[PDB]
């Protein structure tokens, strides 16, 4: 790159992007989560890194929610990240406003996939530092999950990861047999996933944030009981 | 220096930004065939999966415009959804502004317009992304249109972009120059075996997604898994 | 009403590749005159001269603009204005103020700079074109005028007596209106010339 | 008013298919007004076509 | 003018009379007002016609363009929050009264009411126009549950029917427009089939 | 000011009096109130003059530059969809009333626009001062599917009731007649009303009219 | 980084963009201003004669800019034609304000006050074109004044703005006299030093174009001389060259 | 900055660069002939697989006003685009005036907003206008940063210089009637490599009935017999 490579406006000679192939970077730089569509829902899941035991509980939680029924488990730049959240956050309030009911997760996703590609598209401004889940369900639609990467769009994803280690992730994600297993063991089994991926053999302790959306919770995209899901955390340890 | 960096003009008295633009599109892996034939307009692309964790319901390139016209992107995808945003603004801003529905070769021109401003100025880039979308016009027949990165909108009866679009053109070409008008069928046959030629897999029938746009049937028929495979099946036969 | 704020009468009439545009000299508030040496017709050419009626400030308001504007125009294209499109000018000046308007009644008298074709219009206050082939008037006794004139006019009429009707019209119809008069300036345009009669009228 | 020049290289095409010579030749002495009102490159290239019909078939090379 | 709008089992049916008064004569007898806002929604006007004809156009701009982006027909929830979000914003600028129906898969048979003011409702019928005032009583007592197709077919088009007779700013002919899974079906009853009610009063 | 259309076999027909007052006066005898917009469209106007020819104006010239950037025939929809949100914008205060008509690729359309933006499409329209003996003579006497000749008598006899039963319109009588393929303006196709002779030579001679001063000023 | 223009100065402390500008207005064009009683006259070089153009615009250098005055170019087309426009809307909207003629001098103070903020503020480039002015008021009666591109006019009485600008100003300056300079010589000065300082001999009526504003009875009058009166103008010079060649 | 810009000491580097660009390789000859105008270019197409009917290089900006153009198309869309615009509003502001010759002048002069704001980057197309609605027939050329040239003949293409040699050699001349189009078309040949035929080519004629672009039946009717 060298000349190139210093702001998204300027194409590569063999066109490219190297403004968001860094930015990418960033995203496999930092940690990891996953998100799996349980039969009647979707499972999230995301290793926090406690970088110092001075922080409270877990907070700057990569979960967040952007809509009643809609999730977003995020990786990458954290601030940034937390301004994209708000950002689905308002585009998901004046969707409700305008069309009123709630909005579905495929519009939604793909209308924060064009205002983030919009951030990419000019030179002034650059592109996100951040990938993240959106996740969904409801009665009529079933569950639906989008993956929106720094730069690219949204796609339909059964199951997926994102962050520091994707592949090792992927791997084992595609080992697990969804689409008839509920979101009880599928909220087992991707703290068992997180936790085959490695969590101290290089770094610190990490906190196990998982986030549910389906039937079992009639839309309502909550965090699952912690205190109850500790011996999820347990049965993924063994 | 700053002339290939920036969207201004060659000492040599070229405009390189949008050269490498064009190249953009060769970039991401993909192909794309579009054949007007003789009442119908039957556009291809070929559906690179990589993993079933994606959801193939959802990972399409070829969209509906508006009720009659049908667009595939090639290039980044990004890039790609807002063009097609853009081109469905378009479409439903001209429907409400005069009463008939665009002809596909206004809205090519629409989008091409966009994208010269892009090339345009300084301070955004192109997008990365040429669009072939094709519809039924009356007292047309088919018509099918590319736009590109630049702004120059044409392309007709036989037309391919994407990585190897030079064979597919190529290939085509022969076709087109052998006088024979495709029926219903021919067309689409031709347009699958002009990819598969391309792209020797032979085409198992869920690696392409194919578009069709008849004129006893109007609108945008994203085929499904039956059609394609019943079209396959006739050809290889 | 406002129209009558100040008085004020135009006519303008077609002769024999001729035309004659005239107007009252009066200028007042409701009643009284202030002077009796006003300006209505203002020559936008050498073979063309516009009149107007209505408010003596939007009078030469609009004058001046419409000055501006053609001199404007005659300068970026370097040929003679054609009638026609000073007309057509006109009536787009009047309808830039459409919510805001000149209360002004323009006519149009003149001569093609090369046909010698006559020609004469007339526009209201938002700016619609009248345009005819025998006479137009504007101003507080309009009326006055249109009676005078379709009894006085007779069709291809020398330029003698195009003034000699002309001047009629226009003296016996500002002796029947109550606030315009005091005067009447006539300017006749042939094909060469420009003869400018100021006619003995009822000063009062 | 150009159906009398379709009506001349008519009647040329006609003289060319049965052989004739001094028809040819006075329809070609006659039609100079026609040319001297028209295209000066449709005029041109009618005398053109003309004149190698004639030539082509009698051979009357006293005359040519 | 009336406009009115029943829901039935799998589908709804409305009916609109053909005339548009302005004063005290009749502009326009033959007034099409069931405009579809998409294929299997249809709204009825009422008031400023240019007011009701702009509003419509608008919302089928607007709906158009999202079912195109969404890849799936809109609900009729969905159109009705666009007409109740557009006459609100205006309300003090626009005064129109508007009758929302259609089918989608969502939900079935739909209908909302949007008069004056900006107010969204979901009503088992709805009825508005001039001439509406003149038939409420007839339309709430003669009206049952789970009537079929042709029940609230036959049901409305004599509630039209009604109120164009008794209502002076109404006349014309009736529009009905039956709305489905299987399409909307649109037929004009005029003259001698016009369902009539005589008053031969006794000397 | 009296106007009115009908739609024929093989397309429109527009007919207009030539009756442009000034409050109670008559100020124009041959006020063309037939606007040309596209080659297969036309528009006749009524109400504030100046308001239907500025925008009629601005109308044709936005449907000139579509046509020339489609390469196609414009469209009746088009130029009504046009015509409405540049009236519905203003709610009104465009006080121009118009009766649009035209033939397009799908077929003769005529249609009426009411100066607060409201639009239809019918087969016979009818518009100002005195649209209502016109729209009242196309009640009595119309008939679908009529032929040329038939329908621009029915505009003539539609237009000859208006200007004799309402006195603010008339003096001539301006009629259009389009379809797929003709485009034919007629101007004054019937003058029912003729100004009398003047009886006597009411003319006055030179030497009269005493001037107080004359200047004049020869050209080149 | 992102390219920033330069309107700044030099480490002496010199505007080095507008004086190379400046420069360059020497660069392409010729024209002359003469100033004389009764009559004050502008010649310009006509510089492409290509056999193909049809010259219909009537003017090329010379601009009638209002009805007391006419300017003359010197720079790149670009900049000139959008001055002359700003020229004559100034000269127009003082028409308007004062109803009055505007003063020569005070059209050109305003056409130097834009191209002084044109090198003053912004990253904009300066207005590459010096142009001449003659004109005529009630105060001062026959002005011309010359404008640069620093927007520092002048002026003047007799200068010139073209290529060879230096010797065509000394071939003023030697054949120059004020009071006694009346139209008629005046043009025969002008046409002698645009046949110095265009080198070829026997110079083409095609070739120069200049236009004389005159004062007739209370009106200006700005007369372009055509073809033929040029011809004859260099006919007469012709004649004088001759006879003073062959008398010695 | 925002505008035409980068003028060095002397020169201006960018417009120079832009006229380099201009030198194209569409052909697009010009030829004012006393009845009127012809505008001819080359469309010369990759491949058969493109259209001729489908995208045009003559465009009639209004009544008796037609357009060719030089390299980069897409810049001469929206070039065309802003003068169609511009020739309407005049023709709004100035009612029936039928303009086209008095108009043809008038929007060369309004192609400022062509260049003179060049708008950032500048245009990269160099463009021939006809117009007679004056009576007698004008030529004009804008280029990427001048003004109107008021041209009598002359070509804009890869070969332009030896094709400008060609029409001042064959005597673009006074006397020539309207059907000059033949030696426009002999002009384009010198500029040409194939066997140009209807679709390959494309002319407009303005002449004082108005602007017409030349149909495939007509341009094959005139290349016949050349």
């Amino acid at each position: 790159g060298t000349g190139y490579d210093l702001s998204a406006s300027t194409f590569s000679p063999d066109g490219r992007v190297f403004q968001v192939e860094y930015a990418m970077k960033a995203v496999e730089n930092s940690s990891t989560a996953i998100g799996i569509r349980c039969k009647d829902g979707v499972v999230f899941g995301v290793e926090k890194l406690v970088l110092s035991k001075l922080y409270e509980e877990g907070s700057n939680k990569r979960l967040f929610n952007v809509d009643r029924h809609v999730g977003m488990a995020v990786a990458g730049l954290l601030a940034d990240a937390r301004s994209l959240a708000d950002i689905a956050r308002e585009e998901a309030s004046n969707f409700r406003s305008n069309f009123g009911y709630n909005i579905p997760l495929k519009h939604l996703a793909d209308r924060v996939a064009m205002y983030v590609h919009a951030y990419t598209l000019y030179s002034a401004v650059r592109p996100f530092g951040c990938s993240f889940m959106l996740g969904s369900y409801s009665v009529n639609d079933g569950a639906q999950l989008y993956m929106i990467d720094p730069s690219g769009v949204s796609y339909g994803y059964w199951g997926c990861a994102i962050g520091k280690a994707r592949q090792a992730a992927k791997t084992e994600i595609e080992k697990l047999q969804m689409k008839e297993m509920t979101c009880r063991d599928i909220v087992k089994e991707v703290a068992k996933i997180i936790y085959i991926v490695h969590d101290e053999v290089k770094d610190k302790a990490f906190e196990l944030e998982l986030s549910w959306v389906g039937e079992l919770t009639n839309g309502r995209h909550e965090i699952v009981p912690k205190d109850i899901r500790e011996e999820a955390e347990k049965y993924a340890k063994e | 220096g700053f002339d290939r960096h920036i969207t201004i003009f060659s000492p040599e008295g070229r405009l390189y930004q949008v050269e490498y633009a064009f190249k953009a599109i060769n970039q991401g892996g993909l192909t794309s065939v579009a054949v007007r034939g003789k009442d119908c307009a039957v556009i291809v692309t070929q559906k690179k999966v990589p993993d079933k964790l994606l959801d193939s319901s959802t990972v399409t390139h070829l969209f509906k415009i508006t009720e009659n016209i049908g667009c595939v992107m090639t290039g980044m995808t990004a890039d790609s959804r807002s063009q097609v945003q853009r081109a469905r603004y378009e479409a439903a801003n001209w429907k409400y502004k005069y009463g008939y529905e665009i002809p596909v070769d206004m809205l090519c021109k629409r989008i091409a317009d966009i994208s010269q401003v892009y090339t345009q100025n300084a301070e955004m880039r192109p997008l990365g992304c040429c669009m072939i979308l094709i519809g039924i016009d009356e007292e047309q027949g088919p018509q099918v249109y590319k736009c590109d990165p630049a702004g120059y909108y044409c392309g007709f009866k036989a037309t391919a972009a994407g990585v190897k679009q030079t064979e597919s053109t190529s290939f085509l070409e022969k076709k087109v120059k052998k006088k024979f008008d495709w029926t219903f069928e021919q067309t689409v046959e031709t347009a699958i075996t002009c990819l598969s030629t391309v792209l020797s897999i032979d085409f198992k029938p869920s690696e392409i997604e194919v578009g069709v746009v008849t004129v006893e049937n109007p609108k945008f028929r994203i085929l499904t898994e039956a059609e394609i495979d019943a079209h396959l099946v006739a050809l290889a036969e | 009403s406002i129209m009558s704020y100040n008085g004020g009468a135009v006519m303008a009439m077609k002769g024999k590749n001729c035309v004659a545009i005239a107007a009252d000299r009066r200028f007042g508030i409701q009643a009284q005159m202030v002077t009796t040496d006003f300006q209505k017709i203002f020559p936008m050419g050498d073979r063309l001269y516009i009149g107007l009626a209505g408010l003596a400030t939007d009078v030469q308001t609009v004058a001046q603009r419409l000055k501006f504007r053609l001199n404007l125009y005659e300068l970026k294209e370097g040929r003679q204005i054609k009638p026609y499109t000073l007309m057509s000018m006109v009536a787009n000046l009047l309808y830039e103020k459409r919510f805001g308007p000149y209360y002004t009644e323009p006519v149009i008298a003149g001569l093609d700079p090369k046909t010698f074709k006559p020609f004469i219009c007339s526009l209201d206050l938002i700016g619609c074109p009248m345009v005819t082939d025998d006479f137009v008037v504007s101003g507080t006794c309009a009326e006055q005028m249109y009676g005078m004139c379709e009894s006085l006019w007779e069709p291809n009429m020398d330029p003698d007596h195009l003034f000699e009707t002309i001047s009629q019209a226009m003296l016996n119809a500002v002796d029947r209106d109550a606030v315009s008069g005091m005067g009447v300036i006539v300017h006749i345009i042939e094909k060469d010339k420009i003869t400018t009669r100021t006619l003995k009228a009822r000063m009062d | 008013v150009q159906v009398k020049e379709q009506s001349i290289l008519e009647l040329g095409s006609l003289l060319a298919k049965t052989g004739q010579a001094a028809e040819l030749g006075g329809l070609l002495k006659y039609v100079r007004p026609f040319l001297n009102s028209i295209s000066k490159a449709k005029a041109a290239r009618l005398v053109r076509s003309l004149l190698d019909l004639f030539l082509d078939m009698e051979a009357a090379t006293g005359q040519e | 003018t009336t406009i009115m709008a029943v829901q039935f089992d799998g589908g709804v049916v409305l009916g609109a009379d053909s005339r548009t008064t302005t004063g005290s004569y009749i502009a326009n007898r033959v007034t099409d007002k069931l405009t579809p806002i998409h294929d299997r929604i249809f709204c009825c006007r009422s008031g400023s016609a240019a007011d009701t004809q702009a509003v419509a156009d608008a919302v089928t701009y607007q709906l158009g363009f999202h079912s195109i982006e969404l890849n799936e027909p809109p609900l009729v929830h969905t159109a009705a929050s666009l007409f109740k979000e557009m006459c609100y914003r205006y309300r003090e600028d626009l005064m129109a009264g508007i009758i929302i129906a259609g089918w989608d898969p969502q939900e079935g048979g739909q209908v909302y009411s949007v008069p004056m003011g900006g107010m969204m409702v979901r009503q088992s019928f709805a009825i508005g126009g001039s001439g509406s005032s003149y038939i409420y009583g007839y339309v709430d007592a003669t009206y049952r549950e789970g009537m079929t197709k042709e029940e609230c077919l036959q049901f409305t088009a004599n509630a039209l029917a009604l109120a164009m007779e008794r209502d002076g700013s109404s006349g014309g002919v009736i529009r009905l427009a039956a709305i489905a899974e299987s399409g909307v079906e649109r037929q004009v009853l005029l003259g001698d089939q016009i369902p009539k009610f005589a008053v031969a009063t006794l000397p | 000011t009296t106007i009115a259309g009908v739609v024929y076999k093989d397309g429109i027909v527009l007919g207009a009096d030539t009756r442009a007052t000034e409050g109670m006066v008559v100020a124009d005898k041959n006020c063309s109130k037939i606007h040309f917009i596209s080659p297969n469209i036309y528009c006749c106007g009524a109400g504030t003059a100046a308001d239907t020819d500025m925008t009629t104006q601005l109308i044709s010239s936005n449907l000139e530059l579509h046509s020339l950037s489609t390469g196609r025939l414009p469209r009746v929809v088009t130029a009504n969809r046009m015509l409405k949100q540049m009236l519905f914008r203003y709610q009104g205060y465009i006080g121009a009333a118009l009766v649009l008509g035209g033939v397009d690729v799908t077929g003769p359309h005529l249609y009426s626009i009411y100066p607060h933006g409201s639009t239809d499409k019918l087969p016979y329209v009818t518009m100002g001062s005195g649209s209502l003996a016109a729209m009242a003579v196309f009640e009595d006497k119309f008939r679908p599917d009529m032929e040329e000749e038939e329908a621009k008598n029915l505009v003539s006899e539609a237009i000859a009731a208006g200007i004799f039963n309402d006195l603010g319109s008339g003096s001539n009588i301006d009629l259009c007649v389009i379809s797929k393929n003709k485009l034919d303006f007629l101007r004054p196709y019937t003058v029912p009303n003729k100004k009398g002779t003047r009886l006597g030579r009411y003319r006055c001679e030179k030497g009269t009219t005493a001037v107080l001063t004359e200047k004049i000023t020869p050209l080149e | 980084r992102y390219d920033s223009r330069t309107t700044i100065f030099s480490p002496e402390g010199r505007l080095y963009q507008v004086e190379y500008a400046m420069e360059a207005i020497g660069h392409a064009g010729t024209c002359l201003g003469i100033l004389a009683n009764d009559g004050v006259l502008l010649a310009a070089e006509r510089r492409n004669i290509h056999k193909l153009l049809d010259e219909v615009f009537f003017s090329e250098k010379i601009y009638k800019l209002n009805e007391d005055m006419a300017c003359s170019v010197a720079g790149i087309t670009s900049d000139a034609n959008v001055l002359t426009n700003e020229l004559r809307l100034i000269a127009q909207r003082y028409l308007l304000q004062y109803q009055e003629p505007i003063p020569c001098e005070q059209l050109v103070t305003a056409l130097c006050d834009i191209k002084q903020a044109y090198t003053q503020f912004g990253g904009k480039r300066p207005f590459g074109v010096s142009l001449l002015y003659i004109g005529w008021d009630k105060h001062y009666g026959f002005q011309l004044y010359q404008s640069d591109p620093s927007g520092n006019y002048g002026g003047w009485k007799a200068t010139c703005i073209g290529n060879n600008s230096a010797a065509a100003v000394s071939m003023l300056k030697q054949d120059y006299k004020e009071g006694e300079m009346t139209l008629k010589s005046a043009l025969a000065l002008a046409i002698k030093v645009l046949n110095k300082t265009m080198d070829v001999s026997k110079l083409s009526a095609e070739k120069v174009e200049i236009a004389t504003l005159t004062r007739e009875n209370g009106k200006t009058v700005i007369r372009v001389l055509k073809q033929k009166e040029v011809e004859q103008l260099i006919k007469k010079h012709e004649e004088e060259e001759a006879k003073a060649e062959r008398e010695k | 900055f925002s505008l035409t810009t980068f003028s060095p000491s002397g020169k201006l580097v960018q417009i120079e660069y832009a006229l380099a660009a201009v030198a194209g390789g569409a052909p697009s000859v010009g030829i004012k002939a006393a009845n009127g105008v012809v505008l001819a270019t080359e469309k010369k197409q990759k491949s058969i697989l493109y259209d001729e009917r489908s995208v045009h290089k003559v465009e009639p900006i209004t009544k008796h006003i037609g357009l060719v153009y030089s390299g980069m198309g897409p810049d001469y869309r929206v070039l065309v685009h802003r003068a169609r615009k511009l020739a309407q509003q005049y023709y709004l502001v100035y009612q029936e005036p039928i303009p086209t010759a008095q108009l043809v002048q008038r929007v060369a002069s309004v192609m400022q907003e062509y260049t003179q704001s060049g708008g950032v980057r500048p245009f990269g197309v160099s463009l021939l206008i006809c117009g007679w609605n004056e009576g007698r027939p004008y030529l004009f050329q804008s280029d990427p940063s001048g003004a109107y040239f008021a041209w009598k003949a002359t070509a804009m293409g890869k070969n332009y210089v030896n094709g400008k040699t060609f029409l001042e050699k064959r005597y673009n001349e006074d006397l020539e009637l309207e059907d000059a189009i033949h030696t426009a078309i002999l002009t384009l040949k010198e500029s040409f490599e194939g066997q140009m035929t209807e679709d390959n080519i494309e002319v407009g004629i303005c002449n004082e009935a108005g602007f017409r672009r030349l149909t495939p039946t007509e341009v094959k009717d005139y290349l016949a017999a050349i």
